């Protein structure tokens, strides 16, 4: 019952993997965490709405001045239902909504609630206003104001199909194989594709050819920070200059310290070099303290700062706090906002311009940007979230301008009035029908294609469309390298099925195990790696200790460690024993001594094992068994055990496409033990296996026959034309 | 090439020399930019020997012009490799064109015999400067000494990156 | 290829394929091939456009 | 080799100045009164190629990256078979094809090219 | 190797912490600064509620000190004052503020 | 309300970090009456400090922790206190700096990182 795995247990674990998730889970999955989530937090966000009106001192009784607030509360969703032309409601079904060409979709309610402060305007003393009105039906019914209505993907969780059965699908008349995954706009089937993206809050460092005086670009976006060097390789003249926002003729880097709160000379240099013997660093850095030495002062750099604003003619102590604000509000914002986080902001400009020197000393070499694992997918739920957001700032900001108008008439104004629910409403149908991202007034400039009618001519031709992603780069794009295979793409991205013509590399398909995470709070993970032994930045002193890994999180550096192969052997362990879920990556670089930590959305993942030494055996094996495939197959017949029993007993781990550049995995698990060519690997400290090599193709190739005894190409046409044989697309 | 130089290796690296563009800071090892406060002696055991040399076969207008070498020095220590590569001699290209060029810069040179090639490239300035201007030695010498190896040819064509043999 | 030992020059490392279509292939050289082949349909797919600008 | 040196008040760099009636050379501090007398004519250095040999690098815990080959070669200094081995981490484009190994246990350098 | 010593830990109470409002005065400086040397009594400190910092001068003007608040200091640390029967009291950290020298 | 008391700041101040809870559940106000609370344990090295709650405390939280040792020598760190121009008096010179961890012999330990669970799991974004 200790005995090795054969791939017959492979295709076992294969076959819970697909009893458990589905082939459409991405989409339901980022739907249900939007409508959970994230649809609460974007009002929560703009909660309050004030008007200040002051006293027009026309009169004495015409002293008062008034204060409105407008709060929001719950989110409240309904089944979807229509009401007809008479009055009527009934429960909208999805076979009348494609018959009599309805819109799928519920209602949205949400709590209001109103104030009203008054208070005495005395010239020359502060207002103190005081609470006299306030209407919060919380305790009736009529509270709950009406703000739109919301389209709902099918099989979610709201839809009455989530629990039906076989018999119930057959009487409202369902396909039992159908699988949701679309909405019904207008009495048609739509379907939102992924849309690819490169990430942000990652530093990186570019180059340049040189008919140009630029040599190097570091560049990061949270707001946009470039901090370029100028000067060929081995000149005298370093320069090095940073560009901030909203600021034109820019200025050097030993400028930012010394405005930032980092007056003394000796200290910049700890800032941006970790290691005090390297010479070379410092001989680069000499000119930079040579020119920023002649001004000790902020007030000249603010000075420069506050010219350049479209306003002119400031008073300088003005100019001076404009500049002082622009650092804390506009200056790396994806670190803090708040008030006095200087030595962050400080350190963390000083290790970008430390890795833009090390590449500038050809220690390393120029970031690369088809890296699959610096791209992040947008599925449903992020698109929607950004249209609800700009829509709901619209809703408000009309709001807004309507009561402002009815205060000018001394009316009362009708909450239930004041309201244009239709704007929510028609936004969201437009843009799901059209499929222009983007309001009506601009959808000229917006993206397109977004949203697609669902191809039915086949079953494996719905199953293929529901399971695409596009790379949004223009599709006449002369651009070779985003088109071809990447070494990145082995096992996420079928490397067969792709287009013809324009949009040959661009369109992706995944394959039969590529998941998309979903998102999760980093909060909990910060708390804990400061509570097992984690040094705060503010108190780091490179001499002290420069030997420190540095630690980040989503990329902000949070400070340093000083024993980190424990935190890893601790962080893996709570990983695998269900503390933290598995979709959060963490990696570590030991030639570097870096950690660095990801719990953010778009991040395709797969499944693979995991291999540990046994001493009994006296060398590495799978932690899988043969009585965990017995209990499967018992499960499986019995249709208990399932895969997450598998997950949380650290069986199996989820790989993204960057902690995968620190494993080894064995491919095939006899490939682990101490016709064709197959030839002995001579590695002997496995981590992982691979699952069956099959899966690194999509849905559309996985019904060639014998596809390895055939040239690529051959395999990318029938891909092709697998979407136009015909057969029963449905049952019904 | 010629048809008499056609069949010979010889004649044509000389050709292939005469071509190539040979700029000085092509062929410094080292073109260190040195503090020479006093041109006189030096704590380097090194350019110690070539001191000596220069000093007993200077001529007088050289020993009336001692102040005006600069208190920095380019101090070359020059690639036996590179130099040899292109048929340079050391005196007569070092020092003809460069002191002839503008008069800027007069040098202790040694013969090519010293096992490091050792040049001290001394700017000659009229004791007449400022006293502002004789303050600020480095500002000066810094420029001087990046326009002194940028824009100096010793040899050679412009705008020709390489040439090549090939049969 | 995850599957390797870092600075690895051998042949079957660097995309090799001892195999033939009647033996068949492996996954590594399956996936070399693969791409070997997406440089030609990428080829094919925009020089036609720009051929065709240049033939007007 | 040229030093960077501090001044001992304020942590600022020290700029050269130059005593004529002595004829020697300070290093004084623009923003304080400290001086400090110079040890030696040299100052400042300009390299412009690099005669540097090829560097393995960070060596600190090397061993437990998992991703890095092995060797049977045997221990120069203390007799062990078994070690890590890699090219040289510096990425310049004409380096050349020379191995470094790290010992399993007593963590020394040495390298493939034995040249005397 | 089981010998201990014994601190009893204490508190202070919320009477005394009350008129009582604690600040950690940070110096910036390379050197082991010392009031009893460095500082000639009486000092004069004063703020010339964050938006004035803390200056602090000496009565000859000699040593003068401009300070700073630092904020997202995250650790919440504690004053352990040692009381005369060597036991030690907690006291809570309300703000942390870093001095620099004036020019 | 100038002068500084350095009358008995002469004697040298533990510099300890306490755990975000530990440190909040010790931030109590009726516990600051002078209350025996807890005591310290020190090995005859020096390297293991164990930190042991008095029982006079509720069994809700964790008896037993231990702390390290992140410098060996701690210098130019003060200890002040201000009162009521504000009256200001230094209280020492920081001697030693550790930070506490929870101790694993405790099992209070789990149930209080089972509510580290609790809070992994309620919150999202």
């Amino acid at each position: 019952e200790s005995a090795p795995i054969t791939a017959e247990d492979s295709w076992a674990v294969i076959s819970a993997f697909f009893r458990e998730k589905g082939l459409v889970s991405q989409q339901l999955d980022s739907f249900n965490q939007f409508v959970d989530y994230t649809l609460q937090d974007i009002i929560c966000e703009d909660s309050t709405l004030i008007l200040e009106q002051l006293a027009q001192h026309t009169t004495e009784s015409d002293n008062i001045s008034r204060k409105y607030e407008i709060s929001f509360g719950k989110i409240y969703v309904t089944k979807p239902m229509v009401n007809e032309s008479d009055g009527v409601t009934h429960a909208l079904y999805p076979q009348e909504a494609r018959l009599r060409n309805l819109t799928y979709s519920s209602g949205l309610f949400v709590d209001v609630k109103k104030r009203t402060y008054e208070a005495i305007d005395v010239p020359g003393r502060e207002l103190k206003y005081e609470l006299i009105a306030e209407e919060s039906e919380d305790d009736s019914e009529s509270g709950k104001v009406f703000i739109g209505r919301l389209p709902i993907m099918l099989r979610s969780k709201n839809c009455y199909l989530s629990e039906a059965t076989e018999s119930d699908l057959y009487k409202l008349k369902e396909c039992p194989f159908d699988m949701g995954g679309y909405f019904i706009i207008n009495g048609s089937e739509k379907v939102l594709i992924a849309q690819e993206r490169s990430a942000g809050n990652i530093v990186q460092v570019f180059k340049k050819a040189a008919p140009s005086p630029i040599s190097h670009v570091a560049e990061i976006r949270s707001s946009t920070l470039q901090v370029k060097l100028y000067g060929r390789e081995g000149s005298s003249a370093r320069t090095i200059k940073a560009t901030l926002p909203y600021i034109k003729q820019d200025i050097p880097i030993v400028i930012i310290f010394r405005a930032l709160g980092i007056i003394p000379d000796g200290e910049i240099l700890e800032h941006i070099c970790y290691d005090v013997n390297d010479w070379q660093m410092l001989e680069m850095l000499k000119p930079c303290v040579e020119d920023g030495f002649v001004i000790q002062d902020r007030e000249t750099a603010l000075d420069f700062i506050g010219r350049r604003g479209t306003a002119l003619g400031i008073k300088k102590e003005k100019r001076i706090q404009y500049a002082k604000d622009i650092l804390q509000k506009e200056f790396l914002p994806h670190i803090t906002q708040l008030e006095g986080f200087e030595s962050r902001k400080a350190f963390f400009l000083g290790y970008m311009i430390n890795r833009l020197l090390l590449c500038a000393l050809d220690r390393k070499d120029q970031d690369d940007r088809d890296h699959f694992g610096k791209k992040r997918l947008d599925l449903a739920g992020p698109l929607l979230a950004q249209l609800f957001k700009t829509l709901f700032k619209k809703l408000t900001k009309d709001i807004f301008r309507y009561m402002q108008r009815t205060v000018e008439e001394a009316h009362d104004f009708n909450m239930k009035l004041a309201i244009n629910a239709k704007t929510i409403t028609s936004g969201l149908k437009y843009a799901l029908a059209t499929g222009n991202w983007g309001e009506q007034k601009k959808a000229m400039s917006s993206r397109a294609g977004v949203s697609q009618v669902l191809n039915r001519y086949t079953y494996s031709s719905t199953l293929s469309h529901l399971r695409r992603t596009n790379t949004p780069i223009g599709r006449d794009g002369k651009l070779a390298k985003p088109r071809q295979l990447h070494n990145t793409h082995w096992g996420l991205v079928c490397p067969a099925e792709t287009p013809e013509g324009q949009a040959c590399g661009l369109v992706k398909n995944l394959s039969l195990m590529s998941c998309i995470s979903v998102g999760t709070d980093p909060m909990p993970i910060i708390t804990f790696l400061s509570e097992w032994g984690m040094e705060p930045l503010e108190d780091y002193v490179p001499h002290q200790s420069p030997d420190a890994t540095r630690v980040f999180v989503n990329g902000v550096w949070h400070g340093v460690h000083r024993n980190p192969a424990r935190l890893m052997e601790t962080l893996r362990t709570l990983r695998r024993k269900g503390d933290i879920n598995p979709e959060v990556s963490m990696i570590r670089d030991i030639r570097e001594k870096e950690l660095k930590i990801f719990t953010d959305a778009g991040r395709v993942y797969r499944p693979l094992f995991i291999v540990e030494d046994d001493e009994s055996l006296g060398h590495k094996e799978l932690k899988v068994r043969k009585g965990h495939i017995a209990k499967l197959m018992a499960t499986e017949y019995q249709d208990e055990y399932t895969w997450s029993s598998l997950l949380n007993e650290g069986l199996v781990e989820y790989i993204d496409a960057e902690e995968e550049e620190s494993i080894l995995i064995a491919m095939q698990p006899e490939d682990l033990e101490p016709k064709r060519i197959r030839v002995s690997h001579h590695a002997t400290t496995f981590t992982h296996c691979e699952i069956h090599p099959s899966m690194i193709l999509g849905v559309a190739a996985s019904i060639i026959p014998f596809p390895d005894h055939n040239q690529s190409p051959r395999n990318t046409y029938q891909s092709a034309m697998g979407k136009q044989a015909m057969g029963v697309f449905l049952t019904n | 090439l010629e048809p008499g130089h056609a069949a010979d290796q010889e004649q044509a690296k000389l050709i292939r020399s005469a071509i190539e563009h040979t700029t000085l800071k092509s062929v410094t090892i080292a073109s260190e930019i040195y503090y020479d406060p006093d041109p006189r002696s030096t704590v380097i055991p090194e350019d110690e020997e070539i001191i000596q040399l220069h000093f007993s076969l200077l001529d007088e207008e050289a020993e009336q012009s001692f102040d005006q070498q600069s208190p920095w020095l380019l101090r070359l220590e020059l690639d036996r490799a590179a130099m040899n590569d292109k048929d340079l001699t050391m005196g007569q290209v070092g020092e003809r064109i460069k002191q002839t060029f503008k008069n800027d810069l007069f040098v202790i040179w040694s013969e090519d015999n010293d096992e490091k090639l050792i040049i001290r490239c001394r700017v000659v300035r009229p004791k007449s400067l400022d006293a502002e201007t004789e303050a600020e030695e480095d500002h000066m010498l810094k420029k001087i000494e990046n326009t002194m190896l940028e824009n100096i040819t010793l040899r050679g064509v412009e705008n020709i990156e390489r040439v090549v043999m090939m049969k | 290829l995850p599957h390797f030992s870092k600075d690895d020059y051998s042949p079957e490392s660097k995309g090799f394929v001892e195999n033939s279509y009647l033996r068949g292939l492996t996954p590594q050289e399956f996936f070399f091939h693969a791409m070997g082949g997406r440089e030609g349909l990428i080829d094919t797919a925009v020089k036609t456009a720009e051929t065709g600008y240049i033939q007007r | 080799m040229t030093t960077f040196r501090f001044c001992r008040d304020c942590n600022n760099m020290l700029y050269p100045r130059e005593d004529k009636e002595n004829n020697r050379l300070l290093f004084e501090c623009r923003t304080c009164s400290y001086v400090e007398e110079a040890g030696s004519p040299l100052v400042y250095r300009h390299e412009l190629i690099t005669n540097i040999g090829e560097t393995a690098g960070v060596v600190q815990d090397i061993g437990s990256d998992p991703t890095l080959p092995r060797s049977d070669r045997e221990c120069p200094k203390c007799h062990s078979r078994e070690n890590v081995f890699f090219q040289s981490q510096q990425r310049r484009k004409d380096t050349s094809m020379v191995l470094f190994f790290v010992c399993l246990s007593c963590s020394h350098i040495f390298t493939s090219d034995q040249k005397n | 190797p089981n010998e201990y010593n014994e601190f009893p830990l204490r508190a202070i109470p919320k009477e005394d912490l009350e008129n009582m409002r604690t600040h950690l005065l940070k110096f910036q400086s390379k050197k082991k600064i010392n009031p009893v040397t460095d500082f000639h009594l009486p000092v004069r400190l004063h703020r010339k509620e964050e938006f004035y910092p803390w200056v602090m001068e000496d009565f000859d003007g000699y040593n003068t000190w401009v300070g700073s608040y630092e904020a997202g200091n995250s650790d919440s640390y504690v004053l352990l004052s040692v009381e005369d029967d060597g036991s030690f009291t907690m006291i809570p950290a309300d703000k942390v503020y870093k001095f620099t020298a004036r020019n | 309300s100038l002068d500084l008391d350095l009358e008995r700041s002469n004697r040298q101040v533990w510099l300890v970090r306490l755990p975000m809870f530990l440190a909040e559940k010790w931030r109590d106000r009726n516990n600051l009456h002078g209350q025996e609370l807890g005591k310290i344990r020190i090995n005859k090295d020096g390297s293991k400090i164990t930190l042991l709650l008095n029982e006079n405390d509720n069994d809700s939280i964790p008896h037993e922790y231990d702390l390290e040792l992140t410098k060996k020598v701690v210098e130019n760190e003060y200890v002040f206190t201000e009162q009521n121009p504000k009256k200001t008096a230094i209280v020492g010179t920081v001697c030693h700096e550790c930070q506490v961890m929870p101790s694993m012999n405790d099992p209070n330990y789990h149930k209080i990182v089972e509510q580290r669970r609790n809070i992994v799991k309620l919150n999202n974004k």
